[PDB]
């Protein structure tokens, strides 16, 4: 399920699968187990929600046209795929995502108004 | 809005003020039993209070549960009441009367 | 009283089970008037009910 | 002016009873407190109780609960006060005093701003 | 399951799974008691044996 | 009985200021805004000059004048002229339905 945790993002850019699939399951008992089932719909739908906004709903390594503006990392990918892991490198671009997504949701709507003109 | 759940019969206490006047709303105000809302543009200030001094007495019913009562009263008995000021609200209810003279 | 008007309280008592056991006592309360009605079914006033 | 008269003086034995009488005048007798305030000789002053004119419900200090009874008499504007049973400390000299007004809407029972005494009347318990 | 090339920070007296554990116990505590006799009629006065 | 603690006595002469006090409690005197003070000489039924902390009755001694702080209450005196020759009483409402007396003092002059 998570045996991908600790390696370099190389590493665990295949078998994204593994982890892409696990994310549901339960049955019944009343007052916290049912609140324990809705959960898993809900998180599932936020997180496919997110990655459908961008245009990435196909599941993919999903590539994106907004540019890396070097504030955010300053860093070179020498020191990233040979060594550096998903959790710790998480820890660093962590400042900055809640900026990114929004850049995101409006290139993905001007390749659509691109897109349209016919 | 911040809704405020505070119960009363013939007075809205604590309640937001109007828009920008004294203005009336009714489901039809040429029928009686209708009956109408009145919101104030500036409030009137009451103020109530009960001036007796009580006390609580622990009285118990049956196993485990209490029950609790008035005791004695330890200062001397007085006339429970509310108070507004005359001014205010002489003014307010004439501001009414020409909102109602607008509809008759 | 002789003079004025106030509220007042009317005292009452009434043998409730006591703390312990089925076993009874005596015990005195005061309760505004709304809440005591008269009962009597003759012509008498010692005797009282609560509104419930 | 406003003037309360009292009893003249007391002697009684130790285990008796003693009452001592306080009429008003100059003021509308009903619409104001009396308080009762004890002065032994030569110290502290003791205050005691204070009364009504409209109703009864007097009250008192714990050291004359159960022991002090008291009364006014509406018709000649005299307030009353009985002690019932009586010890040596009792020897001294008891006076009355008109209270704070008697509000319909605010309870000035407590308030100390009395402001006219009687004369005091000497107790003597031998 | 092993994970190879991991390091994480635990907290015994912070965690949370106790202060949860502790509710789902009294809870499914109380469920079994809600069905059965609720005596209280055997407070009525004991007189008991001087057994020696 | 009485927590209104008072000092014996003090003395003085033409001129001078002389400040009285009285210590409460918390329950009556840090309580309430009730505190008054009386004075008597001998032959005489008390009489009184502060009600309600400072304020005055009718006529008698602009010249005193009194205030309280914590648990304390005081009577200032200025100026302090023979008429001022008496036993001073500390008084409050003391919570509950009671009032109060303090211990008594006497202001020797002049
Ligand atoms: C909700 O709203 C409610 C209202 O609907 C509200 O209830 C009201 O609250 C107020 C505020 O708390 C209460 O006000 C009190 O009123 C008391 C009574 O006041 C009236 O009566 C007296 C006496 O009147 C007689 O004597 C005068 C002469 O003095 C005559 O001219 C009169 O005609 C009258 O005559 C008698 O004989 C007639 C014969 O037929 C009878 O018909 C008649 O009934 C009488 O028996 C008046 O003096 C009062 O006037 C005062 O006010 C005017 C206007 O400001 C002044 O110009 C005037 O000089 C007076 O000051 C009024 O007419 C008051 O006693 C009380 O004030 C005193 O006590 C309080 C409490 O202790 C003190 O804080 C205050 O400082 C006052 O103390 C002085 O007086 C008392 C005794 O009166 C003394 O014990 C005290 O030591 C001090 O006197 C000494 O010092 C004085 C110098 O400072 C000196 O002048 C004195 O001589 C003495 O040395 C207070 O004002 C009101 O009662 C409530 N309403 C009711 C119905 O009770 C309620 O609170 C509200 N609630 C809320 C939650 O908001
Ligand atoms: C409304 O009613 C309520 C009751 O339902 C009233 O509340 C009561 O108020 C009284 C005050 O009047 C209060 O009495 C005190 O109780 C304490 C016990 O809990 C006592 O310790 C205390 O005694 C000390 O103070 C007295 C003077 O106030 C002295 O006479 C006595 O000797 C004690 O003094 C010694 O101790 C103190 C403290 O250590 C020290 O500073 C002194 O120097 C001295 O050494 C009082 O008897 C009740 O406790 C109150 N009850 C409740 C339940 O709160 C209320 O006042 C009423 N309000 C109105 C407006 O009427
Ligand atoms: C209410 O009435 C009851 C009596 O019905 C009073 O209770 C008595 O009080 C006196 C005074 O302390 C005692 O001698 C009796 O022992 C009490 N009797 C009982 C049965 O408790 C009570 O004091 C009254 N209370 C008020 C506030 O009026």
């Amino acid at each position: 399920f998570l045996g991908a945790a600790g390696s370099t993002m190389g590493a665990a850019s295949m078998t994204l699968t593994v982890q892409a699939r696990n994310l549901l399951s339960g049955t019944v008992w009343g007052i916290k187990q049912l609140q324990a089932r809705v959960l898993a719909v809900e998180r599932y739908l936020r997180d496919q929600q997110l990655l459908g906004i961008w245009g990435c709903s196909g599941k993919l390594i999903c590539c994106t046209n907004v540019p890396w503006n070097s504030s955010w990392s300053n860093r070179n990918l020498s020191e990233i795929w040979d060594n550096m892991t998903w959790l710790q490198w998480d820890k660093e671009i962590s400042n900055y995502t809640q900026i990114i997504y929004g850049l995101l949701e409006e290139s993905q709507n001007q390749q659509e108004k691109n897109e349209q003109d016919l | 809005h911040g809704i405020r759940p505070v119960v009363s019969t013939q007075l809205l206490l604590n309640g937001s003020l109007a828009e920008k006047e004294i203005v009336i709303r009714s489901e039809n105000l040429t029928n009686n039993a209708k009956i109408i809302i009145v919101h104030l543009h500036t409030p009137v200030e009451i103020v109530c209070t009960r001036p007796n001094n009580n006390t609580r007495k622990s009285v118990r019913i049956g196993p485990g549960q209490t029950f609790y009562a008035t005791g004695d009263i330890i200062g001397d008995i007085k006339q429970a009441h509310c108070n507004i000021s005359e001014e205010k609200w002489n003014d307010t209810l004439q501001k009414v009367g020409i909102e109602l003279q607008k509809h008759f | 009283v002789k003079n004025g008007t106030v509220e007042e309280m009317k005292n009452c008592s009434f043998n409730t089970t006591t703390e312990i056991r089925d076993k009874e006592k005596k015990e005195y309360a005061l309760f505004y008037k709304p809440d005591i009605v008269p009962l009597s079914e003759t012509n008498n006033t010692s005797e009282y009910r609560l509104i419930n | 002016q406003v003037q309360l008269v009292q009893s003249g003086a007391e002697v009684k034995k130790p285990g008796a009873s003693v009452k001592v009488s306080c009429k008003a005048s100059g003021y509308t007798f009903t619409d104001y407190y009396i308080h009762w305030v004890r002065q032994a000789p030569g110290q502290g002053l003791e205050w005691m109780a204070w009364i009504n004119p409209t109703t009864g419900r007097t009250n008192s200090a714990r050291k004359f609960q159960g022991r002090v009874t008291m009364t006014r008499d509406t018709s000649i504007s005299t307030a009353y006060m009985e002690l019932r049973r009586l010890r040596s400390d009792d020897t001294a000299v008891y006076y009355c005093a008109r209270g704070g007004w008697i509000g319909l809407y605010v309870d000035y029972s407590g308030y100390p701003n009395f402001d006219s005494w009687g004369q005091g009347t000497l107790v003597t318990v031998s | 399951l092993v994970l190879g090339n991991v390091t994480e920070n635990f907290n015994m007296w912070k965690n949370d799974m106790v202060d949860q554990m502790h509710e789902d116990i009294i809870s499914l505590w109380d469920q079994s008691l809600k069905p059965c006799v609720k005596l209280t009629p055997l407070c009525v006065t004991l007189i008991c044996s001087n057994a020696t | 009985q009485s927590a209104l603690t008072q000092p014996a006595s003090v003395s003085g002469s033409p001129g001078q200021s002389i400040t009285i006090s009285c210590t409460g409690t918390s329950y009556d005197v840090g309580s309430y805004n009730l505190v008054s003070w009386y004075q008597q000489h001998p032959g005489k039924a008390p009489k009184l000059m502060i009600y309600e902390v400072s304020k005055w009755p009718s006529g008698v001694s602009n010249r005193f004048s009194g205030s309280k702080s914590g648990n304390t209450a005081s009577l200032t005196i200025s100026g302090l002229q023979a008429e001022d020759e008496a036993d001073y009483y500390c008084c409050s409402y003391a919570g509950s339905s009671t009032v109060i007396f303090g211990g008594g003092t006497k202001l020797t002059v002049l």
